[PDB]
């Protein structure tokens, strides 16, 4: 899924770079039409802020999705690293005790150097 | 000063005075209502002009809604809020504003809208002919009733609020100055951007130079951007001075 | 280029317009400022580089003489050295802008006779300073002195 999503959404995203781009370009002639003694049809104009937010929200969507997808890996990764579900939650309490003892080690000693 | 009657119909008013005739006597909220009795095939221009007061008719919608917006809180608008003549001065200039952009929409102030069925000029024109109704009356002193302070509480969720340049910009001494204290200065040594009169936004460096009133210390470009659509009738009366009165003083570029 | 082209030709052609900044700000800063939020919250001292790492067996100082507090300027230096034999001075004239140019050896052919000696250092000096590659500093002429009257020393004995 997080591949494919990511697949679903590099289109979409050049889309709306591509009407982004030209909607700036739009709205820029209307203004310089405007400002320069000129011409210009009012016209279907299509405001350029709803697509630059537009645009944030497609870049939300994959930063959301590559940072899930990268977060499952590392799991899954460091959870091979480290049958019956008794044995499971028997290592799994053996391997909390023994990290909190060795960080209880490291702060009961540098405490005991100075303060 | 702008609208030249094309032709005498109730002589003996220019229509300046006719105009804030009817728009004193229509007490209408509706923009529509007070627009219909204006005869308004008075109002006409040529649509070159029209279309270069575009600016000054921003800073006159821009402030309309900062002033409305600014109701429900010592600000920069406080004393307007009372003033019952400029309030009528603002509700005149946003009829001939529609009237203006019924025949050229370009002319029209724009307000960026959160919704898009929307009517942001006869919002305004609403809001203000609810605050002024508050004023015109005879040695009234009314304080603005809760529906009007809800209403422009709406208003930043309605639309933008943008920001405004406010003109004394101080750099006076006789603020700075105490008696038994003086200043030592040195020559040369001087112990975001707009154009105050022509509402042109320069850049964050500007390109284009400068003169700085020596009084209020607003700021506008040198030369006109453009001779040809240029509104002589508001750019002539800067000429020699400013508007406070003080004189114009060239200002160096930076080159940073 | 692909996927920006318009902007660049909307852009490219309204450049030189007095109204330009305007235009960019108006089309540009309520989306921005919508999103995101409001904005922000005497001797030229090459030579005395050169003085200051020299060997102490130079003596360097300046002239007594000629102009001083002016574009060029001018050396006498010395030479202490149990080595090396008492030997005439040596003149020196180093322009203003010293690097990427040469300095100029005063030549003095006068005190450079009198003695066999003598005549053997001018001669295997002036050799030497042929031999320099240009824009050479001022070292490189103390450097090339104090080569030569060596050489001046072993040729004789
Ligand atoms: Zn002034």
């Amino acid at each position: 899924d997080p591949v494919q999503r990511y697949k679903m959404l590099i289109p979409q995203l050049k889309e709306s770079l591509q009407t982004l781009m030209k909607v700036a370009a739009q709205n820029l002639i209307q203004n310089t039409n405007i400002d320069n003694g000129q011409k210009s049809s009012d016209g279907p104009i299509q405001r350029f802020d709803k697509c630059l937010e537009e645009f944030y929200a497609l870049c939300d969507q994959l930063e959301l999705c590559l940072r899930l997808a990268h977060e499952c890996l590392s799991q899954s990764c460091d959870s091979a690293k480290h049958l019956p579900y008794p044995q499971y939650l028997a290592v799994i309490k053996a391997q909390i005790s023994c990290a909190k003892d060795i960080h209880t080690a490291l702060l009961d000693c540098a405490n005991k150097v100075t303060g | 000063s702008l609208l030249r009657p094309h032709f005498l119909n109730t002589p003996d008013k220019s229509p300046g005075d006719r105009l804030t005739e009817i728009c004193t006597k229509i007490t209408d909220v509706d923009i529509d209502k007070v627009m219909i009795n204006l005869k308004t095939e008075e109002f006409v221009l040529d649509m070159n002009t029209l279309q270069a007061l575009q600016q000054l008719l921003q800073w006159v919608g821009d402030f309309v809604l900062y002033l409305l917006a600014s109701l429900p809180n010592l600000r920069p608008g406080h004393s307007f809020l009372r003033d019952g003549t400029s309030l009528g001065m603002l509700r005149e200039l946003m009829v001939v504003i529609r009237i203006w952009g019924l025949l050229k929409p370009s002319c029209l102030p724009v307000y960026t809208a959160t919704s898009d069925t929307q009517d942001s000029m006869s919002l305004l024109f609403r809001l203000l002919t609810k605050l002024w109704i508050c004023c015109r009356d005879e040695g009234p002193a009314s304080e603005p009733d809760e529906a009007l302070v809800d209403e422009c509480c709406l208003l930043p969720s309605q639309l933008l609020i943008p920001s405004l340049d406010w003109l004394p910009a101080s750099d006076g001494l006789v603020s700075r100055l105490q008696p038994k204290q003086p200043l030592r200065l040195q020559f040369g040594r001087a112990p975001p951007k707009i154009d105050h009169l022509r509402r042109l936004h320069l850049g964050a460096c500007p390109t284009e130079e400068c003169k700085a009133c020596t009084r209020c210390g607003c700021v506008t470009m040198l030369k006109s951007p453009n001779r040809t659509t240029a509104v002589k009738q508001w750019e002539q009366r800067w000429i020699k001075n400013c508007l406070c009165g003080g004189l114009w003083w060239r200002v160096p570029l930076s080159y940073p | 280029q692909y996927l920006c082209q318009p902007l660049l030709d909307a852009v490219l052609a309204n450049i030189r317009s007095p109204v330009f900044n305007h235009s960019l700000y108006r089309t540009f800063v309520p989306a921005m400022t919508a999103i995101h939020g409001p904005p922000i919250t005497s001797i030229p001292s090459v030579l005395q580089g050169e003085v200051a790492r020299l060997d102490p067996k130079f003596l360097v100082n300046l002239d007594p003489s000629h102009c001083s507090n002016n574009g060029t300027v001018h050396l006498i230096c010395k030479l202490d050295d149990k080595d090396l034999p008492s030997v005439p001075p040596l003149e020196l004239s180093v322009p203003a802008d010293y690097p990427a140019q040469s300095p100029l050896w005063i030549d003095r052919q006068w005190q450079y006779d009198a003695n066999p000696f003598l005549q053997s250092v001018h001669r295997c000096m002036t050799s030497r300073l042929l031999q320099l590659p240009d824009k050479h500093s001022v070292t490189a002429l103390l450097n090339t002195w104090a080569q030569s009257v060596h050489q001046a020393c072993l040729s004789a004995a």
